[PDB]
This record gives C-alpha cells, structure tokens and sequence, in this order.
DNA sequence: GTTTTTTTCTGTCTCGTGCCTGGTGTCTTGG
DNA sequence: CCAAGACACCAGGCACGAGACAGAAAAAAAC
DNA sequence: ATCAGAATCCCGGTGCCGAGGCCGCTCAATTGGTCGTAGACAGCTCTAGCACCGCTTAAACGCACGTACGCGCTGTCCCCCGCGTTTTAACCGCCAAGG
C-alpha cells in the first residue's frame, strides 16, 4: 500500500536533471507515477506469466529479459 | 496448375453462422486470410520462444494457452481461452 | 550572503547527473513497489534481485526518454518550464497510450 | 475429420502439417492445432461480429474494407493490439480537432 | 462572392475522411519509384499490385505523421504548420539520429 | 523528378489527416522524407529479389520489407 | 554454459592489446552477439520459409547481413565474408 | 590444421554455430559455408565495435572498458545509433545533451 | 565548483592447471 | 555430391585460485 | 436573429459485374498399425529468498521568501485561401504526305 506514494519529488528531480529538464511544473509528479505505474504494470503481467508457464513460484531476471523483448523496449546487459 | 492456399472458405461458413444476412467482398476476405497469417505467425514465434526458454521441444495446448495471454489484451485473452478449452474438453473428451 | 539568483544549479546538477553512471532511485520503496504490482496477477511470488535491478534500469531509462522528448516539446512550445500534456502529446507519440 | 470431431470450423491437419514444416518445433503434440484453431477461430469470430455491425451503421450488405479498419479503430484491446498494422483502403478515424473548429 | 477562410477546408476534411481511395494517382507517382529505384541494378521489372502496395503504405504512412505533427502545432499555441514541427516529431519517432 | 509530387496532393495529405492551414517549406520537407522513406523500403525489396535471382521485384517482397521494418500491411497477400 | 570471453580477449588483442575491461562490459557484449545472431538466424528462416528452400548456404547470410545492416558495415561484413570463404576454400 | 577454426584463421567456433543451427530449429539441413559465413560477420561486428569502444574507453585514460563507454560509442557512431535504436544498455545514460537556450550567456 | 595530483587500500583479472566434452576424420547414401 | 550420422580419436574450455595490478577515493590544492 | 443562396444529403434508377452458388475432380486428412524416448513424475540437496533488527547518516519535508518565466493582453503586419485565370499532363484518332 501506498508505495506508487514512495516515489519522491527529488527522485523526479534528479530523473529530470539526467534527462536534462529544466524547469519543473508542480502537475507533473502524480501524472508520472500513473505512467510508471501502467508500465510496469504490463512488465510484469508479463513476467509473472513467463514464470506461470516456467511453473517455478520464482522469477528469474532471464524471465523479465525475455518478456521485455517481447514488448521491443529490449534491453542488455544480464543476459537472455 | 500449381494448387494454391485460402483460408476463405472456413471464416466464410464463420461469417454466415454469426450473420447470415451478410455479403463480403474479395479482397476483404483477402485481408482476413492475412490477418490469421499473421496472428498465427506471432503466436508460433512465441511458441518457438517458449520452446528455447524451456529447454523443451514438444508443443502442447498448455503452452498454446499461455502463448495466447501473452500476447492477447486480457479481457479477450480470457475469452478466447475459455474457447479453447471448452473445444479442447469437447474434443478430447470423445475421441 | 552568496543566495545566487539562479541558473549554475540547476545546469550545474544536470552536469553532474551526466557525468554520473549509477541508478537515482533508491533501492527499498521500488522494490516495495514492484511487489505490490506483483502482489495483484499470482500472489506470493519470489524474486531474485537481478531481476528488480533490470526492472529499475529500464524503468529509469524508459522516463529519461520521455523527458528528453518532452523537453524537446517544451523548448518547441518556447518555454522551459514543463506541462503534463507535453507527457500525453509525447506518449501519443510513441503508440504508447 | 477432427475439426467436426471438435465440433469446430477450421481444419486441424492444415494446421498440424504447417506447424511441422514451419520448424516450429521438433515434435507435434496431439490437441495442440485444435486448440490454436479455437482461439482463431474466436478472434475471426469478434472481429467479424464488430465487422457486421459496422455494416449494420452504414446500412450496406457486403463488407467494405474500410468497415474494417473503423471496427479496428472503435474497440480498446483490439486497436491496441493491432497498433502497428494498417490496411489498403483503410482511412482513418474521421477526428476534428475541436480547438481548430471556428467560433 | 467570397467565403470567409478556413471553412472549405475543413469541409473537404469531412469529405476526405469518407473515401479511402488512392490520393497520388498513378503515373507520376510510379515515375518516381522507378526512378529512385534505377540506382540499385538496372532497370527491373515491377509488379503493378506491387506499385499499388507502394502506393497504399506511402499515403497512410504520410497521413498518420501528419496527424501527429498537426497535434504538435495544436500543442504549439498555433494553427499552422511549420517544419520545425515536422522535425520534432520525427526526432520523437526517432528516424534521423 | 521528386517535383513530381503537386502542392495540392500533400495537401490532400493534410486533409486525410485533417490538418486546416499549411506553411511553405513543408512541401520541399515532405518530398525529403517520403524520398528517405521510400529509399529504405525499395532498397531492402530490391535487396529480397537479388536472393530471388529473379528480374521482377515481387508483391510478396515489398510486403515482407514491410514487415522488415515493422510496418506490417495486409490487403495483398501477406 | 559457455561465454564468449577469450574470443573477445583475442579480438581485444588484435585491436587495441593495451586495454582492460570490466565483467559487466563482457556481459553486455555476449548480450548483443547473442541478439546479433539470433536476429540474423531468424531472418535466414524467413528467406528459407518465403523462399521455399529446405537449406540455407553462405549466399542467403549475405543478403540477411544486408537486410539487417546498413551500407557501409554491410559492405565490409561482405567483404570479410567472403575472403574467409575464400581462405577457408583454398585450405 | 586439424580444427576448422585453423582451417579459417578466425577465433570463434563454428562447429558451436552449426550446432546452434541445428539445435535451433531454424532450418532442416545446413550447409557448410553459412556457419563460417556468419561466424566471419560477427567476428567483422565485435571488432569494428570494439575499435570504437577502445577510442572511447582511450578518451578518459582509463584501461578498462566500462558500459557508459559502450553507450558513448554507439551513440557517437551513426550506423550503430540507428542499428541500436529500440536498445538500451545497462548502466548507459545518454549524451551530454545541453540545449543552448540553458547557459549563462 | 572545477579539477588535478599524492598515497592507499583494494577489488578483479590474468595467469595456471585439470578435468571433459564437445570437436574432428570419413565412409554411404540420399535427397 | 557432399551433409547426416555413426563411430572412433582427441586436445582444448572452463571452473577455481593467486598474486598482482589497474584503480576509486582521501585530501591537498590551484583557477 | 434572418434571408439568399451555395453545399451537401438523400431518393429512385439502371446497369453491370463480380460474389456467390455450383459442380466435377484428387490429393492430403484420415485410419490403422508399429517403435521409442521425452517427459511426467518421484524424489535429493543446498541456496537463497525472506524476515528482522541495530546502528549511521544522508536524504527528504516544511517553510521563508523573493522573483521571474507563463501568461493574458495588445498591436501589428504579412502572407496563405481562395477563387479566378489559364495551362500542360497525358491518352487519342483525323490528315496529310509519300511513296
């Protein structure tokens, strides 16, 4: 519970700043965590589906590689 | 005369059992067969997938079904799931 | 004293940020996070921690691409100072809806 | 034939000889193309029935293609499903950006 | 004697989101196929369903970039197109580097 | 040669897309895109009917180009 | 489970021999050979599968080493493909 | 030279992508000159990339290549940027991308 | 603020071996 | 007309350690 | 508002043409029968995921406060809409020769 709340404003800063962002509205800090929520959310769906059909009650990071491949936003570095 | 492949015949019976009172045109019926290619397509590469990331090289229907609801939206996935089960029962519940 | 009328922060931390490597969220209230998304499809469901550190790699390059686009959507709309509908224009974008 | 067999309507062996020479695996189960030909045959069953009463709109009796990309575009899953996908004669989802309407 | 501006072309959208017909016609368009095609090997033949494919995928490719370059203007505090706006998207879908 | 593409067609682009008031330099920006787009797209195809060893280049290869570059089209046999 | 570690201390070594590297660098490297290859095979089954041919020889990899790479890389991929067909074959 | 690697004067193995072939499902029979082939384009691909990784590791006086230089020469490189386009390295970033609307002028 | 320039203490990496498993030589036959 | 296999022969391939060795920082210390 | 009048919609009409019925084939689904190992399953073992807490500390939160980009407004000036005036793209049968 409440955790989508854990997300901090100078977390968002600092996310801005390596992005490069500027200036900050103060509308903007709950429509990111909508956004990173639905995100995640369809990772892992489909992560815990991979691990459905692995039928083993852990899921791997080769699991969550894989299932980020499928959705194209392919990413490196542990494997898979 | 090199015999040629159509999937036209089988949706049109589909078509009339959901409307009978419904005429198609060629090439919509055209745009349908490619529409079954490519789900089908998607479906089997996510087969092959689930194949090398299971170390296995047998296909069931199991792994047809979580094929599906990985790729499908939810509400339908589950839908159509509830098909193909129920066929499956049907099915191999007789011979 | 020095209270600075500003612009050397601001540009200053973003020079920072880009000569950094690391992560910028911090570790427990993301994994916290994860958890209770995880905690709605299949209950009871283990981890190990590769996987949650890939997850928050993706998920912090994921936001930086949208605020890259969406500061390139602030500076075209002559401003520097953002709007959630940059975001929403951006995401209608990328199909992502 | 195991399509009336599962009391269905597409053809299983077509299906069972084209898993085989596609190298879609090396072996081929025993109910596995009965139940892609389901789900199949559900998905030609939804669209189709969304595609009928596009017609049923615009009062025509065959099916125009463009009926088809409008029931693609009007339903959520389905357009988010088929997102990178397009059609000849297809068009668009007929929008006015209401800000761009006079006063 | 004269129309007040902006209305027939509106109108003319409302007519041109009726027909999917082909809106380059033919000839030209398959002259200019042809020739961005002559420096690869020369001169080869070409299917005219092909050139219709072509031609299908072209205008609906052109139609849905313009749909979100015309969201960018509307963005913009602006009505009229413009270029760099063409630009901006692009660099979201990420053609160019 | 690309000034084969009239003002009034990108126009009807716009319309299509249902865009109200047009610029000057979009023509010329519009025939360099759709030139880069086209480019890629006939390059690969033609690049499909050189392992065809054939002298025509197929329907068939401009759809799976198409596909190629994720841009999957049905309608004429795909 | 094999990586590819000494074949990319060798290449190292025939390019810059001076010069270290991390683990996670290795990982990230055997990461993109692995999608490389496994994005060049599939492509080779796709010309199989619309080209109807029950093998796949030396010629369909240099068209899929087109279709994927673009010009200047794909001209030196084609290059040193075939002068290593080329010394393979004398020997 | 017993082993065909010799017999290519190359550094990967081939027999491990035959292999790979066959235990891939990709084809039914493979023949002899697409593993060598193959094996000889991605030995081309490691070493055109990891000249530019070199450079790049050689721009901080440092003898080890760390990820951030991996990302700084791909996105530095032109026909690698648009060949990596939907990926993402682990512990990347991005470029120094400082508009100049920002600096003090 | 930036950045440079000393130790230091220090994490990984390359050398170093033994076990082993896949790699290799070649005919038949067939597609 | 040479791969598939099928069998017969095999030195490499990698896991584990060691000691060293490139290296991040502590902290003066200029611009 | 409010009328005149362009612009569009919408209703028989007919025509023509391809969707769909239809019908006689033949080749893959079937049917049945025969090896075989892949995997469903039982079970062993040790790792690692989890939970918990104590200590450290750097990181967040609230507020004080100026302040300065965001914005509403303004004037302005200009340059696309559009309607008018041709105009060349492109698909086509005489009429000269002319021999």
């Amino acid at each position: 519970r409440d955790n989508i709340q854990g997300i901090t404003k100078p977390a968002i800063r600092r996310l801005a700043r390596r992005g490069g962002v500027k200036r900050i509205s103060g509308l903007i800090y709950e429509e990111t965590r909508g956004v990173l929520k639905v995100f995640l959310e369809n990772v892992i769906r489909d992560a815990v589906t991979y691990t459905e059909h692995a039928k083993r009650k852990t899921v791997t990071a080769m699991d969550v590689v894989y299932a980020l491949k499928r959705q194209g936003r392919t990413l490196y570095g542990f494997g898979g | 005369r090199s015999r040629k492949e159509s999937y036209s015949i089988y949706v049109y019976k589909v078509l009339k059992q959901v409307h009978p009172d419904t005429g198609i045109s060629s090439k919509a019926m055209g745009i349908m067969n490619s529409f079954v290619n490519d789900i089908f397509e998607r479906i089997a590469g996510e087969a092959s997938r689930l194949a090398h990331y299971n170390k296995r090289s047998t296909i069931t229907s199991r792994e047809i079904q979580t094929a599906v609801r990985l790729l499908l939206p939810g509400e339908l996935a589950k839908h159509a799931v509830s098909e193909g089960t129920k066929a499956v029962t049907k099915y191999t519940s007789a011979k | 004293p020095h209270r600075y009328r500003p612009g050397t922060v601001a540009l200053r931390e973003i020079r920072r940020y880009q000569k950094s490597t690391e992560l910028l969220i911090r570790k427990l209230p993301f994994q916290r996070l994860v958890r209770e998304i995880a905690q709605d499809f299949k209950t009871d469901l283990r981890f190990q921690s590769a996987a949650i550190g890939a997850l928050q790699e993706a998920s912090e390059a994921y936001l930086v691409g949208l605020f890259e686009d969406t500061n390139l959507c602030a500076i075209h709309a002559k401003r520097v100072t953002i709007m959630p509908k940059d975001i929403q224009l951006a995401r209608r974008i990328r199909g992502e809806r | 034939t195991r399509s009336s067999r599962a009391g269905l309507q597409f053809p299983v062996g077509r299906v069972h000889r084209l898993l085989r020479k596609g190298n879609y695996s090396e072996r081929v189960g025993a109910g596995a193309p009965v139940y892609l030909a389901a789900v199949l045959e559900y998905l030609t069953a939804e669209i189709l029935e969304l595609a009928g009463n596009a017609a049923r709109d615009n009062k025509k009796t065959r099916i125009i293609p463009r009926h088809l990309q409008l029931a693609i575009r009007n339903d959520e899953e389905l357009n988010k499903l088929l997102g990178r996908v397009t059609i000849a004669q297809g068009g668009v989802l007929p929008n006015i950006q209401a800000v761009l309407l006079p006063k």
